[PDB]
RNA sequence: CGCCGCAGGUGCAGAUCUUGGUGGUAGUAGCAAAUAUUCAAACGAGAACUUUGAAGGCCGAAGUGGAGAAGGGUUCCAUGU
């Protein structure tokens, strides 16, 4: 909602920063074995815990 | 416009800008961004210009 | 010639008879387009917006029985198109349809 | 090309609905260049954007 | 031109605090340059100044 | 269809005027620079003469825009080019024995005469300049003679690059990677026809192949370092911008809008410097260049202690032999090298004057 | 790459190929069988006529529920349709094959489709929602298509 | 891997067996609740569906309008794909 506590807003802030694509240079690293961010979350498919 | 520490209040922002930029400020407006960082709108005193201060700060 | 323009009257009533209420006006413009392709032999038929108003003047189901149109076959020599000829059909307002023939109209 | 933004801004500037905003169908390119409310105001002054009049609902029959 | 821990230990509190202040104003300038594009040379100096600040502070402590 | 080429004698005469005026400004500058001077003063002076002389010339026509086609640019022992500091920036004081690179351009009726020359300051009478730097300037001037001789319809743009690489390797140096010369036409300084200097795979695959044509101007540029040929930036302000007339964006700030209008009024499409304004210019330029309204010309730095040279001059291409309109004061008596040309074809092209 | 049925001599032959194409395999297989053995000019008109519904492709194997048409009598059949998307995809591949033929410098007025093959491509998954809180597959059926054109006249 | 001994979590068609994969069904059922679309133009490789204009309709202020609480958490806004 519009009325939110600081903890809830701070919690939403962290979930927002970590929902980004992996940097491209990562695949160039030796022994990368990572293709894409498997922890991507869309607001409509899956809802946050809180 | 500055990005400040989330624990700093308006009084602390006012003193911080005053000493390390040698300017006088009129008021400080504060919000916390959706990314979690705190943003401060620091309005300078009328006798100070925000354009040359930004020029010597280096954010032109 | 091939840049000929002619003026016709189309029996919309005949060509719309039997069509449902919500489809009479949309079908009237399809029959008008079909009519133009037949007499002018051009697949590309452009219908003037004023003619589109006249067909839709009395709503979607009470289409006018008769409409007086003017078929202008013109060159498409303006861009690379599969058709070098196109027909522009326009609206000709009339007060009566009695004794109205198909007439060749000059420039 | 696409003028969804311009019709929204013209509606806000003219203080009318998007029903009454008229964008010149011939001068689409100039309107497409307007990305600011100031640019929309200049286009309104220049006649490329017009507030259409209210649809007539007469009371003569009732009177 | 870097600062080491060994040569910091002979200094007294006044210039150690002076040394720390000069590094802090330089790091803040580097952070300004990071936001306004800056250069790769200035971006790579952010870590160098940060560890220099840590180096001065640990000697004071 | 309405473009103006060299088919007209008036075009010919005002090209000659641009060449003469650029030559006289550079001749004044090479003498005026001495030990203990300031590059800010040099840049201000170089613009100051050009303004008055272009104003007094064509006094009977006050409808055409004429003046600076490229701002005065100084590069001294550590900078490549596009260097022109403002008053607020820390100035550079000329020491003894520095080699400096001068770039300056003039325009008449939108047509460009743009010249760059490297020379050493404060040369004593009877002395010889000796060192590793003594070969790079001489190789650049040999590139100048090579380009002058070989610029001709039918000679490909991929031949001048290999000739310059060949002479650079003959002098055991290399040019800076990825520098572009251009074909210069009316109100254009960044023409589609591009010549490339010391390319690599990416620039070669992005480069075009073309055949030299009649009735056109080239700005052939040699720009050679004595180290590795690589350059970057050292966190210094960019001072040269040019308005791109292709793309447009609606500027939402009054300062940027006024700055852009002033740029259109004075330096409509030609490169300028932020010195020509300052307080509000430095703020307007960031919003203008964010949306690619102004192409920047960044300062490029070589490694510390390296030496880099440059020559460049507008050459017209006429059917019976190209001519040079802007020339720099380089003398072989006061400047020699410890190594010469070991290529027979290079000797053949350098010994043949145009 | 490995084609099935290499040409009798790969000097008067050109090849074209596509993988994971978003056309129904069943419609494309029937359309490929119709143009097999055709001259390249005949196949191009025929595929254009299918788009205009002036000529049909007979549905011989994957014919369940396929309706009857008058144009199916040109073929010795009764059931036919006008797969527009299959016609476009084969038209694009025929253009690619003809361009390959020009690259090898063999004339394109004598090309004949001697080999054409439609293969199943890996299915792609979507979802559909059913009556009592049930999820059902909504699979796509893409196809790999290859063809070989040879000169004969 | 053969031979002499030794030791087993040692042999599958089934168990409405477990996990995975694939068919016929089948180009089938179906994409039918709430009246409705049409003409011209633009961009574009490509237009029934995008945008603009014109026309015909609908919601009809107990709205298919304008704003909030709870809940969602960036879905908001530009540009691009
Ligand atoms: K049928
Ligand atoms: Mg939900
Ligand atoms: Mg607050
Ligand atoms: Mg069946
Ligand atoms: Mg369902
Ligand atoms: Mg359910
Ligand atoms: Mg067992
Ligand atoms: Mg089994
Ligand atoms: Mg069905
Ligand atoms: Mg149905
Ligand atoms: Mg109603
Ligand atoms: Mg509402
Ligand atoms: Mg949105």
């Amino acid at each position: 909602s519009s009325h939110k506590t600081f903890r809830i807003k701070r919690f939403l802030a962290k979930k927002q920063k970590q929902n980004r694509p992996i940097p491209q240079w990562i695949r160039m690293k030796t022994g990368n074995k990572i293709r894409y961010n498997s922890k991507r979350r869309h607001w409509r498919r899956t809802k946050l815990g809180l | 416009v500055f990005i400040v520490d989330v624990k700093a209040n308006k009084h602390q922002i006012k003193q911080a800008v005053k000493k390390l930029y040698d300017i006088d400020v009129a008021k400080v407006n504060t919000l916390i961004r959706p990314d979690g960082e705190k943003k401060a709108y620091v309005r300078l005193a009328p006798d100070y210009d925000a354009l040359d201060v930004a020029n010597k700060i280096g954010i032109i | 010639n091939e840049v000929v323009t002619r003026e016709y009257t189309i029996n919309i009533h005949k060509r719309i008879h039997g069509v449902g209420f919500k489809k009479r006006a949309p079908r009237a413009l399809k029959e008008i387009r079909k009519f133009a392709m037949k007499e002018m032999g051009t697949p590309d038929v452009r219908i003037d917006t004023r003619l589109n108003k006249a067909v839709w003047a009395k709503g979607i189901r009470n289409v006018p029985y008769r409409i007086r149109v003017r078929l202008s076959r013109k060159r498409n020599e303006d861009e690379d198109s599969p058709n070098k000829l196109y027909t522009l059909v326009t609206y000709v307002p009339v007060t009566t349809f009695k004794n109205l023939q198909t007439v060749n109209v000059d420039e | 090309s696409m003028l969804r933004l311009q019709k929204r801004l013209a509606s806000s500037v003219l203080r009318c609905g998007k029903k009454k905003v008229w964008l010149d169908p011939n001068e689409t390119n100039e309107i497409a260049n307007a990305n600011s409310r100031q640019q929309i105001r200049k286009l309104i002054k220049d006649g490329l954007i017009i507030r259409k009049p209210v649809t007539v609902h007469s009371r003569a029959r009732c009177r | 031109a870097k600062i080491k821990a060994r040569d910091l230990r002979g200094k007294k509190k006044e210039e150690l605090l002076k040394q720390l202040d000069d590094l802090k104003v330089e790091l803040s300038q580097l952070r300004v340059a990071k936001v306004t594009g800056g250069a790769a040379s200035k971006l790579s100096k952010i870590r160098v100044v940060r560890k220099s600040i840590a180096r001065v502070l640990t000697v004071i402590n | 269809q309405q473009e103006q080429t060299i088919a007209e004698d008036l075009v010919v005469t005002k090209y000659k005027m641009g060449g003469d005026i650029a030559n006289r400004v550079l001749r004044s500058l090479v003498e005026a620079s001495s030990s203990g001077v300031s590059v800010l003063s040099l840049c201000e002076k170089g613009d100051a003469m050009i303004m008055e002389e272009t104003g007094k010339i064509f006094k009977k026509e006050k409808e055409m825009k004429k003046g600076i086609a490229f701002p005065t640019s100084i590069s001294v022992n550590n900078c490549v080019c596009h260097f022109s500091p403002l008053k607020s920036d820390q100035d550079y004081i000329l020491k003894e024995g520095d080699l400096v690179k001068i770039d300056l351009g003039v325009h008449v009726d939108g047509f460009i005469a743009n010249v760059a020359h490297t020379f050493v300051v404060d040369v004593a009478q009877g002395t010889q300049v000796t060192g590793r730097k003594a070969d790079v300037i001489k190789a650049a001037h040999l590139c100048a003679e090579a380009a002058l001789r070989l610029v001709k319809p039918g000679n490909q743009n991929t031949q001048v690059t290999e000739a310059w690489n060949k002479v650079a390797h003959s002098f055991n140096c290399t040019p800076i990677e990825g520098m572009l010369s251009h074909q210069l036409k009316q109100h254009v300084i960044d023409g589609e026809k591009t010549i490339i200097q010391n390319p690599t795979d990416q620039q070669k695959k992005d480069h075009e192949k073309a055949e030299f044509e009649v009735h056109e101007v080239y700005a052939v540029d040699v720009l050679v370092s004595s180290g590795e040929g690589k350059a970057k930036d050292a966190g210094q302000r960019t001072t040269i911008y040019k308005r791109d007339p292709s793309k447009q964006y609606g500027l939402k700030m009054k300062t940027s809008r006024a700055f852009f209008s002033e740029v259109e009024r004075r330096f409509d499409a030609m490169p300028f410097t932020l010195r020509a304004f300052e307080k509000k210019a430095r703020m307007g330029v960031v919003e203008c260049a964010k949306h690619e309204l102004l192409q920047p010309f960044n300062v490029l730095y070589e490694k510390e202690g390296e030496f880099v040279a440059q020559f460049k001059f507008t050459v017209l291409l006429m059917p019976n032999g190209p001519m040079r309109i802007t020339s720099g004061p380089f003398e072989p008596d006061l400047y020699k090298s410890e190594m010469e040309v070991q290529d027979a074809e290079l000797k053949a092209l350098l010994q043949s004057s145009a | 790459v490995r084609y099935s049925l290499d040409p009798e001599n790969p000097t008067k032959s050109c090849k074209s190929r596509g993988s994971n194409l978003r056309v129904h395999f069943k419609n494309t297989r029937e359309t490929a069988q119709a143009i097999k053995g055709m001259h390249i000019r005949k196949a191009t008109k025929y595929l254009k006529d299918v788009t205009l519904q002036k000529q049909c492709v007979p549905f011989r194997r994957y014919n369940g529920g396929v309706g009857r048409c008058a144009q199916a009598k040109q073929w010795g059949w009764t059931q036919g349709r006008w797969p527009k998307k299959s016609a476009e995809f084969l038209l694009h591949m025929l253009k690619n094959a003809e361009s390959n033929a020009e690259l090898k410098g063999l004339d394109v007025d004598s090309l004949v489709i001697e080999h054409i093959q439609v293969n199943k491509a890996p299915k792609m998954r979507r979802r559909t929602y059913r009556a009592h809180g049930r999820i059902n597959p909504y699979m796509s059926s893409p196809c790999h298509i290859e063809m070989i054109l040879t000169e004969k006249e």
